[PDB]
This record gives structure tokens, C-alpha cells and sequence, in this order.
């Protein structure tokens, strides 16, 4: 999984 | 000016979409996964450090005759992830389905995090949230789509994200024959940055729909589906077996059991979720027990509409001078 900003 | 690419998922847990796009004179093709949560287009390249490469293809700066250095810029991006990527920057021109963009920048990889390296089929990102989200300084730089915006027939992307099977972004028009029915439009609030929008509520399988206003972000570069503790919790409840774990940290099921649908409102209109989308396969391999997709967004700050519920629906991103985000069934 990934979670694309911050 | 339009542009359609086919994007076709990594893998069969489908955790993310990979889209070719076309950069350089002549033409090198990179996958891009493409994402609606950030802002920067950013790529593997020559400059990249070559611990950090591992069957990524490259983007060679010098063998474009259209690439050009951005003297003295530079960029460093972290996701919700974790995930971390920085270097300089380059302008060149870039095509997406046809669609080309000149003096596009394209911000050339020196750094990149273990996530990044480990994943093999993505070669990098193409940012599809507002500019000002994007990393570039001293001068912050526009998104691909920013500088297509005037040359399109309509200032408009769709995503078509297919489950378990490639689906299409198109920029510059709306497929009528995509999906089915009627397109609910929907306010969006750009001051975060994010395709930030509000969603009127929320039922369970077969269950009454509860009416509660649910702010998050459409964000294709999110596997997952992001939502309160609360509503998250009224999910799983009705999943025999369900638990919350600390050791894998997120809700998991046993790999044997039905996953009940999901359906969100977007306005007076219902998006259902079906529940073999939820279903993300065993934590571990041979193991029976399953990680959900539905997970509490309670330490992230926001919720997030990834992939897991953008791939149930046909999803326009107006890019108006009041944009807003439309949902189809499809």
C-alpha cells in the first residue's frame, strides 16, 4: 500500500 | 487538446496504478503513478544514486534535447507514507496520451527512499493535487495538468481506476459511455491543496444509511480506503472475526469470511463499494488471516478516499475556476 503529501 | 493513457494496476492486491507517459526528444517512457495527493512530478534518473535504483527505467536528462537544467532549483517531498524523495529539477517537454506539455518541469530524482527503491514498477510520480502543494524552490513550479488547463477542450481529468484490471485517465473531455447514469457533482475546497470534498454519509451492506458529513481527499496515490475510528468501527463490526491489531497494525478479517459492501453518498447520490474491493488478501503469505481495506483515518488527520473507493466509481476532477469533483456509477 501506499499513501501518496505531508 | 485531449489526452486518454491507460493505467493498469502493479499488482493483484491492485496497491497502486502505473499510466506510461511519454518525456524527452526523443520520447523516453516512464510509468508514472499518478496522483491526485501531491504535486510534483518527479522521476528515477541519471542523477539518481545508484544504491537507490533497482529495475526502475531511468530518466536521461542528457540524451534529451529538449531537457534543460532549472539552475539552482531543487525539491524535497515526504508522503503520509513516510516516503521520501528530493533532488534538481529540469524542464522538458512531456506527453500524456498524446496530450504534450512544453517546458513542463520535471524534477529529477538524486534521492529516494527505500519504499521508493523496493518498488520496481514505478519509475515515479505525476502530481495531480493544486500547485501550490508543489516542492520546487525557490520557485514553486505547476502540475502537468496546470499548464494542459488552457490547451484542453475542457479543464478536466477523469479517473476510471479498474478493480483487479486497467482502467483509463482521460484530460480534456468526459467519456459519457464510461459510466452509468448521471454524474453528482460535488464542492470542492482547494485551501489545503487537496481535492478536498465532503461526503453526506455513509451505510453499511444492506444497513440504513446514516446521514454524517465526512470531510477527506480524493487521492488516487492511496491504496486504501481512510475513515473515522467511528464509522470504521460500524464496518468491521458486521465482519465475524474482525479485529483492530496492534502487531500488523490496522483491521483484519479471516481470509474465509464475506465482506459486507460499503456505500458513500455524494450528495443525494450513493456510491457502493463492492465488498471483494475491501478484501486486500492475507497479512502474510499462507497465513488466513486478511487485511482489510477500510482503516481508521484517526492517525493521519485526514480521511482519505484512495483507490479502494475511487475504483468503484467514474470520477471527474473539474478543474475549474470553482472546481469542483463529480462521482458516477460505473
Amino acid at each position: 500500500p501506499t499513501e501518496x503529501r505531508e | 487538446s485531449t489526452g486518454s493513457a491507460t493505467t493498469t494496476p502493479i499488482d493483484s492486491l491492485d496497491d497502486a496504478y502505473i499510466t506510461p507517459v511519454q518525456i524527452g526528444t526523443p520520447a523516453q517512457t516512464l510509468n508514472l503513478d499518478f496522483d491526485t495527493g501531491s504535486s510534483d512530478l518527479w522521476v528515477f534518473s541519471s542523477e539518481t544514486t545508484a544504491s537507490e535504483v533497482d529495475g526502475q527505467t531511468i530518466y536521461t536528462p542528457s540524451k534529451s534535447t529538449t531537457a534543460k537544467l532549472l539552475s539552482g532549483a531543487t525539491w524535497s517531498i515526504s508522503y503520509g507514507d513516510g516516503s521520501s524523495s528530493s533532488g534538481d529539477v529540469y524542464t522538458d517537454t512531456v506527453s500524456v496520451g498524446g496530450l504534450t506539455v512544453t517546458g513542463q518541469a520535471v524534477e529529477s530524482a538524486k534521492k529516494v527512499s527505500s519504499s521508493f527503491t523496493e518498488d520496481s514498477t514505478i519509475d515515479g510520480l505525476l502530481g495531480l493535487a493544486f500547485s501550490t502543494l508543489n516542492t520546487v524552490s525557490p520557485t514553486q513550479q505547476k502540475t502537468f495538468f496546470d499548464n494542459a488547463k488552457a490547451s484542453l477542450d475542457s479543464p478536466v481529468f477523469t479517473a476510471d481506476l479498474g478493480y483487479h484490471a486497467p482502467g483509463t485517465y482521460n484530460f480534456g473531455f468526459i467519456d459519457t459511455t464510461a459510466y452509468t447514469g448521471s454524474i453528482t457533482y460535488t464542492a470542492v475546497s482547494t485551501k489545503q491543496g487537496f481535492w478536498e470534498w465532503t461526503s453526506t454519509g455513509y451505510a453499511v451492506g444492506s444497513g440504513t444509511f446514516k446521514s454524517t458529513s465526512i470531510d477527506g481527499i480524493a487521492d488516487t496515490g492511496t491504496t486504501l480506503l481512510y475513515l473515522p475510528a467511528t464509522v470504521v468501527s460500524a464496518y468491521w463490526a458486521q465482519v465475524s472475526g474482525a479485529k483492530s491489531s496492534s502487531s500488523v497494525g490496522g483491521y483484519v478479517f479471516p481470509c474465509s469470511a464475506t465482506l459486507p459492501s460499503f456505500t458513500f453518498g455524494v450528495g443525494s447520490a450513493r456510491i457502493v463499494i463492492p465488498g471483494d474491493y475491501i478484501d486486500f488478501g492475507p497479512i502474510s503469505t499462507g497465513s488466513s488471516s486478511c487485511f482489510g481495506g477500510i482503516q481508521s483515518s484517526a492517525g493521519i488527520g485526514i480521511n482519505i478516499f484512495g483507490d479502494v473507493a475511487l475504483k468503484a466509481a467514474f470520477v471527474v476532477f473539474n478543474g475549474a475556476t470553482t472546481p469542483t469533483l463529480g462521482f458516477a456509477s460505473k
